[PDB]
């Protein structure tokens, strides 16, 4: 068994190839099968495409092709090949990502704060397709991802999951009022920058 | 200079090289190429060509790709075989890298290959062959006959050539 | 008691080396086609297999000349060919 | 207790003979298609070994694509069992 | 009853799976003449 | 299966191994086809 | 690449037992993962299948090679041997080694 690019990335109703590169049989049989979680489902067997994806998807046992796809397509394949009986064997599995870009995220601003207190900003966002990572703002310009060094920010504090968007004033500081933001990107298409809210200290 | 060979049939252009022997096995040697049953071209970019394609763009790093030609009919992810060339007909297959937006690439490409291994040789199926409408021809006459010059061309992913014919 | 219990898998373990020289002559006979039923498509591709043959040890072979239409489809084709350039200017 | 063992025993020698006249029908069911199959490639194999080599433009040689002597394999597949 | 009752059911055995041979003894026969 | 994986592989590493010296080559005999009909005793017929 | 990997592996384990088998190894940048043999064919991912191995029951942690036998099965002897790889250079391979049930 072999193959040529795991790694695949495509937009969606695109397509795909995946190829099944084996050597050495004499009488083979294919088979594929979907994963991803929980889900679980053969797309082809015994040479021969599943009626479920078969309106779609080709063949071909080099490798095989989708014609078209979804985010629901995204998920993890593995072309399991065997000699007729299992004489000789091999496997070889791929995982996907179709490239939903990202959406125009949820905020949460508490928009007044103690001073001393804490605050925490998160960000959310659903089209993360792969999973959209987030970097904050305040006042239009862009803040670390730590605050220590000549930032002129040192003098606040927090604590990022910037993929998450996890930001947190840890304490507040009076100084620390200002109008911020998360800008969303899964690194692939535009960045989703979302609605800029205030902080009163 | 744009080329006259259609593809033989309807493919989904969508990924890499591929040929197999024996319609049981894939190979990639020399002795496996010539040691072979029959080939069969597992691939989706088959009857297709090799240009260079400098492949520029405004704003666009990820260094220029290879490209892949012929005239088709495209439909919506795919394309299929038409021979009547005219400005819908042109194909490509070259990635630039393109994400979430308009491109507006620029492009220059230079006839420099084949793909179809399995082919023996260009110019013989008229079918094939790109015409606008006619296509001339001859036969026999008075007891001459025509011909073609032979022509070697590159393959692509394997070593071997083919043999074009050419008026 | 001991006399049977030997045997009570007897049986049983000629019962596995039954199945395996009915597995070998099963191996082989589907086998005898395997070999049979692909030395027939070479003489199918009786030609390439010898033009790609030669033309990669190495010669410099020329298979494509032919002058008469013995075809069927290649006269007929002049039919029509010799038909459309006697209208036609 | 020699029964139960003659029960099974009747009984192995049944079902694996099932086996073995069942396999001698494949020796010979498969033989008939490794035949009959002969008087259809005897015609449509070289039919389609011009339809192969009329694609690339070759010369076809119209009077060695009939094979008729390695059209002889029969020879062997034949059985006079004896 | 054993070597009364276990001893004719193995002869509809024995019976049976002879007259199966016969008739791919009987099958080559009228085989070979559609083979010939 | 050594036969047909010859079959190509044969008359090909005969003739490079001819040539790398420079003999005439004789292309015709190059391919044989005859000997290659060995599998004639490497044939079932199991019975 | 990957460097010749390390293994363990005890040589004979009981019937209906439970035993593992692990293959490790140094130099795998991106780490290398670990694929199994049986008297040189490739292990499956899963027993799970039909693979002559349905009998049997295992898991494996390809990233570790961390191979399970739980338990045990009679037919589970065979020559087991991993295969490291980061799919980088060329796929390096342990020693050549037996379990017994
Ligand atoms: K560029």
């Amino acid at each position: 068994v072999y193959t040529s690019e795991p790694d695949v990335r495509v937009p969606e109703d695109k397509p795909a190839k995946l190829s099944c590169s084996y050597s050495g049989f004499s009488n083979p049989r294919v088979e594929w099968k979907f994963a991803h979680g929980d889900i679980t489902s053969l797309v082809c067997y015994k040479n021969k495409i599943t009626a479920s994806y078969a309106d779609r998807v080709t063949f071909s046992h080099s490798g095989i092709t989708f014609h078209s796809v979804t985010r629901k397509d995204t998920g993890t394949y593995t072309c399991m090949v065997s000699d007729d009986g299992g004489n000789t064997y091999g496997e070889v599995s791929v995982q996907l990502t179709v490239l939903v870009p990202p959406s125009k995220p949820t905020v949460h601003i508490p928009s007044s704060a103690t001073i001393g207190s804490r605050a925490v900003l998160t960000c959310s966002e659903k089209d993360g397709s792969p999973p959209s990572e987030y970097y904050w703002f305040k006042d239009g310009v862009r803040m670390p991802l730590e605050p220590k060094g000549n930032r002129a920010f040192s003098n606040s504090s927090y604590s990022l999951n910037e993929k998450t968007g996890e930001l947190v004033f840890d304490p507040v500081s009076a100084w620390d009022t200002g109008e911020y933001t998360c800008e969303a990107q899964n690194g692939y298409g535009m960045p989703m920058r979302s609605e800029a809210v205030r902080m009163e200290a | 200079g744009w080329p006259d060979t259609t593809i033989p049939e309807k493919l989904t252009p969508a990924g890499d090289y591929a040929i197999t022997n024996k319609s049981g096995n894939d190979i990639t040697t020399a002795a496996g190429y010539d040691g072979a049953d029959v080939i069969v071209n597992n691939t989706n970019f088959k009857g297709m060509y090799i240009c260079g394609s400098l492949q520029r763009a405004w704003g666009d790093k990820k260094i220029s790709n290879t490209a892949f030609i012929t005239t088709a009919t495209k439909v919506d992810n795919a394309i299929e075989p038409s021979n009547v060339i005219d400005m819908t007909k042109i194909a490509v297959y070259q990635d630039t890298h393109v994400g979430k937006e308009v491109q507006t690439s620029d492009d220059t490409l230079s006839l420099l290959g084949y793909t179809g291994i399995g082919e023996q040789a260009i110019g013989s199926d008229r079918d094939r062959v790109v015409r606008i409408s006619v296509l001339p021809e001859t036969g026999a006459r008075g007891g001459n006959h025509p011909i073609f010059y032979k022509n070697s061309i590159k393959l692509g992913y394997v070593i071997r050539s083919i043999d074009v014919f050419n008026s | 008691a001991q006399q049977i219990e030997l045997d009570k898998a007897a049986l049983g373990q000629q019962r596995e080396l039954a199945l395996k020289r009915m597995k070998l002559d099963h191996q082989a006979l589907n086998n005898q086609v395997e070999q049979f039923n692909k030395i027939l498509e070479q003489r199918v591709q009786g030609p390439i297999q010898s033009v790609r043959l030669a033309r990669a040890a190495g010669f410099r072979v020329d298979p494509y000349s032919y002058t008469d239409q013995n075809f069927y489809d290649d006269q007929l084709n002049a039919i029509r060919l010799s038909y459309r350039n006697l209208f036609k200017n």
